[PDB]
């Protein structure tokens, strides 16, 4: 799901 | 987060349109930006989106082969390109950015932030100012103005320079077989006022600089 | 592709009443990624609910979302005047996001028959080679109405267009304008110009007419 990618990006960038 | 889109566009059939969306506030690169359109009188349709940092696009199958969505990190601007335009592509195009939850910037996927929309009109018509004709009145009388054969949208109409709003109905334009628009504006008033009171319809079509103050009398 | 069904497409309710709006999905929505938006005429959509039941901080707590799988509901606990608008559901549980076709929540009021007016073409327009005849159907409820143009009692087709106003914010009525367009030459071939109106508030059709 493309709509989940920015959540992962957010999580890994913390 | 504020999203500001480029202005209304008239495009010929078979041409390509580019619409821009500039974001100010928050972060741009790490949040999903989508384009959604709405044809006149119809529903919202999701067209596609982009995640700028990763350059990952995602297009609705219906538009795959006709759309390009790009993002410019230097200007926090996203672009929609739609090719091979047809009359059916006439619509308001909105940019929409996903929201966040909490104070940490966690994204929510759903579209919290919307641009003001861009009307793209797909037409072969040329700019044309309307003719303004009275709809003369015959306890209650109706009178109005017919604003005929203009392009493109929009036209605004007031009565008595905004002093008269009670009982006024300004109707949506119709698109005629010429590809020109027509609209009507009416007002109901006491029959007894037709002798005493003046009724003037103020028509404004900015693209043609047509500004008519039409006195409607019995 | 997930098809979202919003049925009914219109709900006529009174201020203060509860509203429940249905969104049914053709397939299970991934991780209940279901959003609701409000849209008022001339405005961009506004997010009310995301993730089926989450409400953004700014949004009135009279809005709530529920459901999961294929079966979602937006609840408005008590309708305020500003809540009469269109509501769209959206799934984003797979890369192809879709919307429902929308449900319009409109103000229920008493049946009101249209007041019907017919306007001949202006002398000014007739100078120009075209004749537009206008029929106004004023302040009626509900929205469903039919206009038929007759010229010397011949039913017209393909030479008229109409449009309808948004529901009036004060009296909850609709109005409709229809234009019949002819060449001046064709307009001068006929005597009787009539618009015939059908509406729930009328026990039989109303005709307004003039003789050229
Ligand atoms: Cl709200
Ligand atoms: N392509």
């Amino acid at each position: 799901n493309w709509f989940d990618i920015t959540n992962w990006l957010w999580y890994i960038k913390k | 987060v504020q999203l500001v889109q480029s202005g209304a566009e008239v495009k010929r059939p078979g041409s390509s349109v580019t619409v821009s969306c500039k974001a100010s506030g928050g972060s741009f690169s790490t949040y999903a930006l989508s384009w959604v359109r709405q044809a006149p009188g119809r529903g919202l349709e999701w067209m596609g989106g982009v995640i700028p940092l990763l350059t990952i696009t995602n297009y609705a199958p219906r538009f795959q082969g006709r759309i390009t969505i790009t993002a410019d990190r230097s200007t926090s601007t996203a672009y929609l390109e739609l090719n091979s335009l047809r009359p059916e592509d006439t619509a308001v195009y909105y940019c929409a950015r996903e929201g966040t939850t909490g104070c940490g910037g966690k994204p929510i996927g759903a579209f919290a932030h919307w641009g003001q929309g861009t009307l793209v009109t797909v037409s072969s018509a040329s700019t044309k100012g309307p003719s303004v004709f009275p709809l003369a009145p015959s306890g209650t009388a109706a009178l109005g103005c017919l604003v005929k054969d203009y392009f493109p949208e929009p036209v605004t109409v007031s009565w008595n320079s905004g002093a008269l709003t009670s009982g006024v109905h300004t109707f949506p334009a119709v698109l005629q077989s010429s590809g020109l628009y027509s609209l009507s504006s009416v007002v109901t008033v006491p029959s007894s006022s037709l002798g005493t009171q003046t009724y003037i319809c103020n028509v404004n079509h900015k693209p043609s600089n047509t500004k008519v103050d039409k006195k409607v009398e019995p | 592709e997930i098809v979202l069904t919003q049925s009914p497409g219109t709900q006529s309710l009174s201020p203060g009443e509860r509203a429940t709006l249905s969104c049914r999905a053709s397939q299970s929505v991934g991780n209940n990624k279901l959003a609701w938006y409000q849209q008022r005429p001339g405005q961009a959509p506004r997010l009310l609910i995301y993730g089926a039941s989450s409400r953004p901080s700014g949004v009135a707590d009279r809005f709530s979302g529920s459901g999961s799988g294929t079966d979602f509901t937006l609840t408005i606990s008590r309708l305020e005047p500003e809540d009469f608008a269109v509501y769209y559901c959206q799934q984003y549980g797979q890369s192809l996001s879709t919307f429902g076709q929308g449900t319009k929540v409109e103000v229920k009021r008493t049946v009101a028959a249209p007041s019907v007016f017919i306007f001949p073409p202006s002398d000014e327009q007739l100078k120009s080679g075209t004749a537009s005849v206008v029929c106004l159907l004023n302040n009626f409820y509900p929205r469903e109405a039919k206009v038929q143009w007759k010229v010397d009692n011949a039913l017209q087709s393909g030479n008229s267009q109409e449009s309808v106003t948004e529901q009036d914010s004060k009296d909850s009525t609709y109005s409709l304008s229809s234009t019949l367009t002819l060449s001046k030459a064709d307009y001068e071939k006929h005597k009787v110009y009539a618009c015939e109106v059908t509406h729930q508030g009328l026990s039989s059709p109303v005709t307004k007419s003039f003789n050229r």
